[PDB]
RNA sequence: UAGAAGCAGCCAUACCUUUAAAGAGUGCGUAAUAGCUCACUGGUCGAGUACUUAAGCGCCGAUAAUGUAACGGGGCUAAAC
């Protein structure tokens, strides 16, 4: 797993995301991005399983960037409890991705196989994706 | 996505009227269902006898002809057509197209010897007709 | 000479809402600044921004006309949102049309090499190269064909075939670009 | 046959079809038949 | 909207054609064939030849003119030449008579099939393993050959059954194709 | 065959498996002319050039590393 | 490899050639081939076709139990937007 390998504090509050994105919104290491169309949370699981899926689509063509770390603990508490006590207890993490993030950047192999590696990848996140060539190479 | 294309067909056109200038005869060949091993033996047998035979696309080579002043006839066009210009022997090239036709299907559509559109009976007779 | 061309007319709005309108009305809210002079602040179709300039660089340069006046500038900086494929809005840094000018400008490599072909290794020691020319001449990128570059060979500066008013500025003249051992 | 959600041609001979406003696959490998649910 | 469409229609000399009130009729050698048009299309006869065309550029108008100019040319095809559809029967003990305007088909069923034929259509026999519809109208040719098709619909692992001549049967393997 | 012709020629019994970078030979450019002259009359090339460069191929789809 | 002939699988097709045009073969089926087809190209006919992007309405997805029961109902193709 994908996963920081420490932290100041274990648990913290679950904020609203909202907006599109102002940062990290550029095609930077790579030739094709995933970008989302969404605002929400990317659990490092389904990040890795759509790695796998670009990976292996990939036989050795090029190499594969994941621009999001999930470093968001995700609480919760015991199976059968009531509301009291409070806080249970970090269960996975969650990456913030908004209306605009890259998301995923791949370089090396022809577009048509890029895309279809990407759509491959985008069957497993959680929201709409769009693929995108750099629109001002090519 | 059409510049493309213009240079394919003027590139074509150029090599067409480049062998339609250094061809001093000329004939169209309908060869449907000329099998392949017959046709590399009919075109080998042309190039034994220095005739340059190939497939050249009918609306290209009628604009060409039309432009070079080759009047001929459209049914010569009609069909898939091989071009084969003989410049020497026209005797022997229509010999030839004659022993294609024996043992084959391959018929000479169109002729054109000295400016002369030549029929079927005239392409005909001038193929039996012997050298100099 | 027309695909370097691009009208434009004045824009008084200044404000989040109006450039919005502006959008709305499928222009592009543009700033042109350099030279010492003040600030033009004009608009573009969009259309005709994308159907001429679809692939632009850092190294792109071009004309705007106001219809009563010509500028040579370069595309400082375009803000584009990937999602809806949307320019809203573009710097343009003039320069002086007829001073020479050093710029990176970089390469494209085409062709299949000799070398690797036969077990050679790629190494892009150099992305770019510094050229020189005046702003309308500039090469939006250098080609390089490879194909008969063999095994343990390298790539001189001098080697790049360049068009007609560019010439090199690097004061390593015979550093590689690229080589193949 | 495969009466699916999403219907998608297998193979380049699979064709697509429209019958009294149901999304449909025919193909000659009765294999690939298909209808959307 | 496509060239099928716009293609025009040829009359041969022995066939007449006729269009009034939204109707058709096309008397032949054969028989005579009628036909409904709609509103929205038009066809006219001029010069020993039949055109049609839209009033309206409408989706619906574009499917009815290729559909009203293919049907008046089958309906016409039909009254000078007249459509024939085949048919051959494949199996052990399955025949086929005729007596009358019935035919008999002995299909391994345990009851003989009486199949009465509808009028306007003949039937052709070749032996007892051969049939041929012929008629006026394509349409009712390619019913009657259906409708006896489906009464022994072939299968895979033998050809047995009852088939169109044209059609190729996909064929599958019993017990000694899966010999290991 | 014109490869067991060239595995004659160099040595070679059984082909390179990697022929695009296990090189199993090489071919001399003096016999590959005198292969393809041989060998051409079931070539059907107008030019030994042309003779020459078809058995260089078929050397190289074999793994022959091709004789500068 | 026991058999790979284009189609258990591996390396690439930096194999040229008569080159119409023909991929180190697209699919089916063959123990392996054979065989039947495709990409490509020539004629016939005659201008839009072939793949995507943006916006407005749509289709399937759409599925619980006393009775149509998710416009109030009748009804409405506008009496909808
Ligand atoms: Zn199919």
């Amino acid at each position: 797993m994908l996963s920081p390998k420490k932290v100041k504090y274990r648990k913290k509050q679950r904020g609203r995301l909202s907006g599109e994105a102002q940062k990290g919104n550029k095609i930077s290491f790579g030739e094709y991005g995933l970008v989302s169309l969404e605002t929400n949370f990317i659990t490092a699981r389904q990040i890795e399983a759509a790695r796998i899926a670009m990976t292996r689509k990939i036989k050795r063509g090029g190499r594969v960037w994941i621009r999001i770390f999930p470093d968001i603990p995700y609480t919760k508490k015991p199976a059968e409890t009531r509301m009291g006590k409070g806080k249970g207890g970090v269960d996975h993490w969650n990456a913030p991705v908004k209306l605009g993030t890259v998301m995923f950047e791949m370089s090396g192999v022809v577009e048509e196989l890029a895309q279809e590696a990407m759509s491959l990848a985008s069957s497993k996140l959680p929201v709409k994706t769009m693929f995108v060539v750099r629109r001002d190479l090519r | 996505m059409s510049a493309k294309i213009n240079a394919k067909k003027l590139e074509m056109f150029d090599l067409l009227k480049q062998f339609i200038d250094s061809k001093q005869n000329l004939f169209f060949l309908d060869y449907r269902g000329l099998n392949v091993a017959q046709l590399t033996e009919l075109r080998n047998k042309i190039e034994g006898e220095h005739g340059s035979l190939k497939v050249v696309k009918n609306n290209i080579m009628k604009m060409v002809l039309k432009e070079k002043n080759i009047n001929v006839v459209d049914s010569c066009l009609v069909g898939p057509t091989v071009v084969v210009t003989a410049l020497e022997e026209a005797n022997v090239i229509a010999k030839i197209f004659y022993d294609f036709v024996k043992s084959s299907t391959l018929k000479v559509k169109g002729g054109f010897v000295l400016g002369e559109f030549y029929d079927e009976a005239k392409v005909q007779a001038y193929s039996k007709l012997p050298t100099k | 000479e027309n695909s370097r061309v691009l009208s434009c007319q004045y824009r008084s709005s200044f404000g989040s809402s109006n450039a919005r309108r502006i959008r709305a009305k499928s222009e592009i809210p543009a700033v042109v600044y350099g030279q010492g002079k003040d600030v033009s602040h004009l608009r573009i179709k969009s259309s005709e921004f994308n159907k001429k300039f679809a692939k632009f660089t850092d190294n792109t340069v071009l004309i705007l006309d106001d219809g009563k006046l010509e500028r040579c500038v370069f595309v400082k900086d375009a803000a584009e949102n990937i999602a809806s494929k949307l320019i809203y809005h573009i710097d343009f840094y003039e320069v002086d049309r007829n001073v020479e000018l050093e710029k990176y400008v970089p390469i494209k490599l085409i062709g299949a090499s000799i070398g690797v072909k036969e077990g050679g290794i790629l190494t892009v020691l150099k992305e770019q190269v510094k050229v020189r020319s005046l702003p309308l001449d500039l090469p939006e990128f250098i080609e390089l064909d490879l194909t008969p570059v063999n095994k343990g060979d390298s790539v001189l500066l001098k080697d790049l075939v360049l068009p007609s008013n560019v010439r090199l500025a690097e004061n390593d003249e015979n550093l590689e670009v690229v080589i193949i051992k | 046959m495969k009466v699916r959600v999403s219907v998608k041609p297998i193979c380049e001979k699979c064709k697509v079809i429209k019958r009294k406003g149901v999304l449909r696959i025919i193909c000659d490998n009765l294999k690939h038949k298909q209808r959307q649910k | 909207m496509s060239r099928i469409g716009r293609l025009p229609i040829k009359i041969p000399d022995a066939v007449k054609v006729d269009v009034k009130d939204n109707l058709v009729i096309v008397e032949g050698i054969r028989g005579r064939l009628v036909q409904d048009i709609k509103d929205s299309i038009n066809v006219k006869v001029e010069n020993g030849s039949v055109i049609v065309d839209r009033v309206l550029n409408d989706k619906k108008a574009k499917a009815y003119h290729g559909l009203y100019r293919s049907l008046i040319f089958n309906m016409v095809k039909g009254v000078t030449e007249g459509f024939s559809k085949s048919l051959t029967i494949n199996g052990i003990g399955y025949r086929v008579e005729q007596q009358g305007n019935s035919l008999f088909l002995s299909l391994g069923y345990s009851t003989q099939f009486e199949y009465v034929i509808p009028d306007g259509i003949s039937v052709k026999l070749d032996g007892n393993t051969k049939i041929s519809v012929e008629g006026i109208d394509k349409f009712k040719v390619g019913q009657v050959a259906a409708e006896i098709r489906s009464l022994k619909k072939p299968e895979p692992y033998k050809g047995k059954g009852i088939k169109y001549d044209n059609e190729v049967i996909r064929r599958k393997v019993g017990k000694s194709g899966v010999k290991k | 065959p014109a490869s067991i012709l060239i595995k004659k020629a160099i040595g070679i019994e059984s082909g390179s498996k990697k022929s695009n970078t296990d090189k199993v030979g090489t071919i001399s450019k003096e016999k590959l002319m005198e292969i393809a002259r041989i060998k051409m009359s079931d070539l059907n090339a107008k030019s030994e050039s042309a003779a020459f460069k078809i058995i260089a191929g078929s050397a190289r789809s074999m793994g022959v590393e091709v004789e500068k």
